[PDB]
RNA sequence: UGUAUGGCAAGUCUAACCGGAGUAUCCGGGGAGGCACAGGGAAACCGACAUGGCCGCAGGGCUUGCCCGAGGGCCGCCGU
RNA sequence: UAUGCCAGCUGGUGGAUUGCUCGGCUCAGGCGCUGAUGAAGGACGUGCCAAGCUGCGAUAAGCUGUGGGGAGCCGCACGGAGGCGAAGAACCACAGAUUUCCGAAUGAGAAUCUCUAACAAUUGCUUCGCGCAAUGAGGAACCCCGAGAACUGAAACAUCUCAGUAUCGGGAGGAACAGAAAACGCAACGUGAUGUCGUUAGUAACCGCGAGUGAACGCGAUACAGCCCAAACCGAAGCCCUCACGGGCAAUGUGGUGUCAGGGCUACCUCUCAUCAGCCGACCGUCUUCACGAAGUCUCUUGGAAUAGAGCGUGAUACAGGGUGACAACCCCGUACUGAAGACCAGUACGCUGUGCGGUAGUGCCAGAGUAGCGGGGGUUGGAUAUCCCUCGCGAAUAACGCAGGCAUCGACUGCGAAGGCUAAACACAACCUGAGACCGAUAGUGAACAAGUAGUGUGAACGAACGCUGCAAAGUACCCUCAGAAGGGAGGCGAAAUAGAGCAUGAAAUCAGUUGGCGAUCGAGCGACAGGGCAUACAAGGUCCCUUGACGAAUGA
């Protein structure tokens, strides 16, 4: 198929052809186990103190004192799971392997089929973003590369009728659960994805929700993020057809 | 739901009466623990057998099939196509890693196949000559004697 | 139960077309897919060359693989073909998924059923 | 840090010279203009509005700045004892507005000027 | 050692490690080596059915019992 | 109806639950020695008031200088009194001063004190005098050299295993150790110091040939770097202390040459850019600290409070995180961008000074002995005849010689020069700095979020807890009554709330007081399930139910 090119001014400026990537099958599955991958990989190994609830010469009294079997000191429970201040029978171990692996051939299919995902406009609505367009991805000049300021870019979105998903991201939650006492209050959706060529988009960048890429490294997580396909992108020309050959 | 997750309220988890899943008594033993007496059912025989030559003076042939050269003669078109000659010892992989080259007879010749090799299985030969081909030992292959 | 999406919608359509058009080739070809992977055919051109005839199609309930030769000038449907299966048959044939094949053929007739 | 722990552990234990920083409040948009600043270090001279609390709306002069519980006492602000005393009830300066400034001090009068460093 | 699912397939996977980068993620590179592609024999050493016959399930064909019959079953035959 | 049973209501008790996190746990990056110039640790002091912690040392929560910083300050600690700061305090960085006693503890001795100048003790040098010096002890683990179990496995057990593990003795460093072949032996026309990582491989090898134990060469990586003596031939041409004078060392050899691309000597060609010694001395990068730093605190409504809802508006190379009376890019700290300093990389790389590489011919001049090697006895190892080591005994050659190539001897072939020595980098650990988290969230997570190694136990080695939360703001309850009363109670005041009033957010169960419904002093015990009656019932979140008759009408059935 052909991609429409638009200029700084949101004004189409010209034509190409979409890649062939973009014909790849859309394969929800791989593309899940791709970043089921990516999120395990970056997890940190935890565990307790080996010796935790060890610490302690505590014996037991065994038989003739009306009493359990378990192992006291100065009068006190110790070392036992079942003993307040005692060990932890089966807890979270530094040693177990709390990596993925993924075969390069099966994870750059699913690179492939997240890149075709996003050329489906159906598609990139039914993952939830909010546009009033018909094309997509997005295809612009190179010269987007060369902007500074981030309002600059909101212009260009705007004209492109494609900033109402920025305004779908403007909206931060705070998380229920724990995960705030460690870092973790907020959460917001996701929105658009700029591919580049040369450097990510600073210009773009701090747009609410928004993700830059490069077109020589932009993943799976990129294209479909939490593994759903169908991200609404926006690419550079030279990017959009660096990304065919991936 | 999986068989682990179910477990929660069975008390003995599969195991049947709780006073089996104790110590090594359990298993007979630890590891191969009574491999000639109660355990001996399906384990290889005590004893020695044979022997090992040191591996230093072990041959290693770097061995194919008339069959995976000929299927192949008109991929391989990066070698001679004589009135196809060939040079067994540019198609075999591990030919680096081995002191020689031979080819087996396994399979059909369908074509006028010239081959040189190392050395040549007779059934190979047979093979090959049949099929209006011809067999060439290499200098290396000048052993056979 | 299948994970693979595409996998899902051809044994569907595999139903669909034994079940409204003549086929029972097509309903065999997807209970069989139904089955484990390890159960699904694993064929190499030598077995094609084998027992295939012409203007016969030949249904693999599985993937072709490119080991021996293929002289024969039939059309081979798959589920999937190795990438140098489907080159050696489109030299002397024609490689076409079980999609096509229910769509040219819905009624299932002159065909092969090979593994 | 990103970690909430270590951001509120840094600020309750920075040392005295740091806690100047959690004592500035914003400035009106008159000094703002004048100083090329948005904000200055609350002194115990300077006249401020409240803007949040149920003081919201009263001006007055900065009477004390306590760096130890990061906190200011501005005239008027105050809370009646039960015994009828009259106590000023203490303001986080993020709650207030600096509406004029007591530059009797060489050393901040240049600080605010100049324009490479803050106030 | 099984099993279910998925990639690739006469192949398949990289390990350490190297470059890049959005810098523990991730993108590229790395096939050393492993397993598979021939076995038998202590060893020396030698080295195999890309099919020859008959049954026959599924499926296909036909003029609707008769043909073709992958897989499967019973034999031949081949290597040691 | 008493004693009493069941359920609930109000108030307790209790501290579960939910929410919160000043602490943990784990990973990652950086960094890394201290001490006789008396460390680390301990004791005892030290404040206006001062018990604990923290700091400090008779100059005692501190003194001085420089830079930063700034209108406040006088630690944790929210009192009182008083004081300090524009003579620029606090605070921070760097540097310096002071720094009691015990402590390796060193003049002798001692449970932190005493007695009459002290490197105690062992050493090197030596002006032979403690004159100049060294050692000692500490440190989370890592590291090197020695000593070296058992439980356990083998379903017993002895070889074997657990295991060279635990633990012990000695010792160094920021890393250790190893290391420029008498190597390897994909046998080669091949590789070329050493660690380490991946692999080779659970392979070879071992083994009541049981259970089990278990390499290497090579290959792919990381990092890369090669040199110095002894002797020959020279023979005082030398070295150390001292400002010098002068002294000491040294013919039992200081110093020159030389070090397997062997060397030396005699005779030549040529050239040096090798090596070694020394001078200079970073970039970049990494860790950390610091400076700068955009944009709303607008309207209405609710509220004790607006960071809420609605409306309007803004920045963004900054929409990480935190704080602020409730959900905050734009209120405050920060965050992006840019910049600055220190530390590490590293006294390294580069550059430089001096030195001078190398090649031919001749010369049996030189080249590490209880060694190489063999035998007895042990241990150890995968090492099997073929591992490494200890011990007893025996014991060689001299490069024309010798050793190795997994049994011995001899020959051939290939490799290589032992019995002298040094050597950066790449690798271990985590004390210390910083960062991170699908880790725990106060019976958890450390033993320890609090007084934590605290209180407390034991003669001692050693053992060892529990304790988090008022409120937006102390506004932390004036006055009055009562009382033996700074108690408590009553009334009252504050606040949105005191049912937020001090282990003071929430406030479960067990359980207690009072009380409501039902039962109850002639009656029987797994406490109930299912049917059916009594009595009881504010709303909400359920709205059905009863009787006449009629319609339908299975099995059954007058
Ligand atoms: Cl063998
Ligand atoms: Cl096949
Ligand atoms: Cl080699
Ligand atoms: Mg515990
Ligand atoms: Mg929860
Ligand atoms: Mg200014
Ligand atoms: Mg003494
Ligand atoms: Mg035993
Ligand atoms: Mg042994
Ligand atoms: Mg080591
Ligand atoms: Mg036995
Ligand atoms: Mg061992
Ligand atoms: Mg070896
Ligand atoms: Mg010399
Ligand atoms: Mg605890
Ligand atoms: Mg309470
Ligand atoms: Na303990
Ligand atoms: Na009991
Ligand atoms: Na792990
Ligand atoms: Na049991
Ligand atoms: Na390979
Ligand atoms: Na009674
Ligand atoms: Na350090
Ligand atoms: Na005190
Ligand atoms: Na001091
Ligand atoms: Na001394
Ligand atoms: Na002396
Ligand atoms: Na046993
Ligand atoms: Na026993
Ligand atoms: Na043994
Ligand atoms: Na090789
Ligand atoms: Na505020
Ligand atoms: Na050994
Ligand atoms: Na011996
Ligand atoms: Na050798
Ligand atoms: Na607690
Ligand atoms: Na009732
Ligand atoms: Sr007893
Ligand atoms: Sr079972
Ligand atoms: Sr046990
Ligand atoms: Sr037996
Ligand atoms: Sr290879
Ligand atoms: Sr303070
Ligand atoms: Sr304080
Ligand atoms: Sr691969
Ligand atoms: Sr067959
Ligand atoms: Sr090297
Ligand atoms: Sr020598
Ligand atoms: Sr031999
Ligand atoms: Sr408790
Ligand atoms: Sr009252
Ligand atoms: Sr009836």
């Amino acid at each position: 198929m052909q991609a429409t090119i638009y200029d700084l001014d949101g004004n189409t400026d010209g034509e190409v052809d979409l890649p062939d990537v973009f014909e790849t099958p859309v394969r929800s599955d791989l593309i899940g186990k791709a970043v089921r991958a990516a999120q395990a990989n970056r997890k940190q190994d935890y565990g307790s103190d080996e010796y935790a609830g060890l610490r302690t010469p505590a014996e037991s009294f065994g038989s003739g004192r009306g009493q359990a079997h378990v192992p006291k000191q100065d009068g006190r429970a110790r070392r036992v799971p079942q003993a307040v201040k005692g060990r932890s029978a089966h807890p979270p171990k530094t040693e177990k392997d709390r990596s993925l692996d993924l075969n390069d051939k099966e994870r750059q299919l699913a690179v492939r089929s997240a890149l075709a995902a996003t050329a489906d406009a159906d598609l990139v609505a039914d993952r939830g973003h909010e546009f009033d367009r018909d094309e997509v991805p997005v295809v612009v000049s190179d010269d987007f590369e060369d902007l500074v300021k981030t309002q600059e870019v909101v212009s260009l979105l705007e004209a492109l009728d494609v900033h109402a998903d920025i305004d779908r991201a403007d909206e931060t939650k705070i998380k229920a659960g724990q995960g705030s006492a460690r870092g973790r209050k907020y959460r917001r959706p996701a929105s658009i994805l700029f591919v580049t060529s040369d450097e990510p988009s600073t210009a773009a960048r701090n747009l609410a929700g928004a993700d830059v890429a490069t077109a020589s490294e932009v993943n799976t997580e990129d294209l479909a993020p939490g593994g759903a396909p169908g991200r609404l992108t926006v690419f550079t020309e030279s990017a959009l057809a660096e990304v065919a050959e991936r | 739901t999986s068989k682990k997750k179910r477990q929660r309220g069975s008390r003995t988890h599969g195991g049947g009466s709780h006073k089996n899943r104790r110590g090594a008594g359990h298993r007979g033993g630890r590891g191969d623990a009574g491999r000639d007496k109660h355990e001996f059912h399906n384990h290889e025989p005590l004893g020695k057998s044979g022997f090992k030559r040191p591996q230093k003076v072990q041959e290693e042939a770097a061995t194919i099939d008339v069959r995976e050269i000929d299927e192949n003669v008109t991929l391989l078109a990066a070698d001679d196509v004589a009135e196809f000659r060939v040079d067994v010892r540019d198609v075999v992989e591990e030919a680096d890693d081995a002191d020689y080259v031979k080819v087996l007879g396994a399979g059909q010749v369908r074509h006028e196949l010239t081959l040189i090799a190392d050395d040549f299985s007779e059934g190979a030969r047979e093979k090959v000559e049949g099929a209006g081909g011809s067999v060439e030992l290499t200098d290396l292959g000048e052993e056979r004697q | 139960s299948k994970t693979n999406p595409r996998l899902s919608s051809l044994i569907a359509d595999l139903k669909s077309a034994a079940r409204s058009s003549g086929g029972a080739v097509w309903g065999d070809v997807a209970e069989r897919l139904e089955k484990p992977r390890r159960t699904h055919a694993e064929v190499n051109l030598g077995r094609i060359e084998r027992y295939a005839q012409e203007d016969e199609t030949v249904v693999v309930p599985g993937k072709v693989l490119g080991s021996g030769v293929l002289q024969k000038d039939v059309t081979v449907a798959a589920v999937d073909f190795s990438g140098t299966a489907e080159t050696k048959i489109d030299q002397v044939g024609e490689a076409v998924s079980l999609e096509q094949a229910i769509e040219n053929n819905p009624e299932g007739s002159h065909v092969r059923v090979i593994r | 840090s990103k970690q909430p722990d270590k951001q509120r552990k840094s600020q309750r234990r920075a040392p005295l010279h740091e806690r100047h920083k959690q004592v500035r409040a914003t400035l009106s948009a008159d000094l703002r203009e004048e100083y090329g600043q948005r904000n200055v270090r609350v002194n115990a001279g300077d006249t401020v509005e409240v803007l949040r609390g149920d003081f919201a709306g009263e001006e007055g002069e900065v009477i004390n700045v306590d760096l130890d519980k990061a906190v200011i006492h501005v005239e008027d602000v105050t809370l009646e004892k039960t015994d009828g005393e009259e106590v000023p009830r203490p303001l986080d300066t993020s709650n207030v507005r600096v509406t004029d400034l007591d530059l009797e001090d060489e050393k901040r009068e240049a600080r605010l000027e100049s324009e490479d460093d803050s106030a």
